[PDB]
This record gives C-alpha cells, structure tokens and sequence, in this order.
C-alpha cells in the first residue's frame, strides 16, 4: 500500500550507490586511485591519466 | 678502444619490481615516524598515501 | 648476455640514489614507475638481471 513513497526512498539510493560505483571505475586509465597514480608516474605523464 | 661509441660495450641492469597483496620487505630510505592516532594525520604507508 | 646473472634482493633497503655516484648513469628509463619517487614506495620482492 506504501509502495509510491518507498519507490521515492528506493530510486534515491539507486541514484546514491551507483554513483559511488562510478568511483571504481578506470575510465581508460591505469587505475581508480589517484594515489597510485601519483606516486608511481610522474606529473608530466599523470596529468593525461 | 678505438671502435666508436655504437659499439662500445655497456653494462646494463635491469631492476624488475613486484607490487603484490604481501607484506613489502625492500623500499627507500625514509626514516619511519612514530603512530599518532585519533588526529587527521597524512599517512604514507608502503604503498598508500 | 645469454647468462645473465639474475638475483633477488629482498629484506634490503633499496637506496637509488647511491647508484647516482658509484656508477655513472646514462639515460634512465623506468616502465610503470617515474625514475624519481623511488624511495617512498615499498616493493615486494625485487630482482636485478646484469
């Protein structure tokens, strides 16, 4: 009976959560963290990853 | 000697690293510091910073 | 070159820079890694082919 709220308390977290997805995502590059990327290549060659 | 510098001989070392889920036994010289708990510190652990 | 010595240098305190001055180094050429920014990261275990 409760349903068309809950859907407003559902979709929410579905657009929440799968934003926290996108971080682990590479997107072309090396890696997800730009620590690693930081600390193992250089500036000049980190800025196009 | 008297070859030119195309064929002079060269030592060449190559150093291939390993970055695994272990505990890491061979880094750089950098002085290790004491562990300050409960304050927003900037860590730099093995391989995370 | 067909026998070249491989070793495995672990429990070590891998220092670079000494490499500088013991030995003249010519260009340097690091895949994966920078050549600088060698000292604040801890390897497993590495291995050195001469």
């Amino acid at each position: 009976a409760l349903g068309k709220l809950q859907d407003v308390v559902n979709h929410n977290a579905q657009a929440l959560n799968t934003l926290v997805k996108q971080l682990s995502s590479k997107f072309g590059a090396i890696s997800s963290v730009l620590n690693d990327i930081f600390s193992r290549l250089d500036p000049p060659e980190a800025e196009v990853q | 000697p008297t070859y030119g510098v195309g064929h002079q001989p060269y030592r060449v070392v190559v150093l291939s690293f390993e970055l695994l889920h272990a505990p890491a036994t061979v880094c750089g010289p950098k002085k290790s510091t004491n562990l300050v708990k409960n304050k927003c510190v900037n860590f730099n652990f093995n391989g995370l910073k | 070159v067909y026998a070249w010595n491989r070793k495995r240098i672990s429990n070590c305190v891998a220092d670079y820079s000494v490499l500088y001055n013991l030995a003249p180094f010519f260009t340097f050429k690091c895949y994966g890694v920078s050549p600088t920014k060698l000292n604040d990261l801890c390897f497993t275990n590495v291995y050195a082919d001469s």
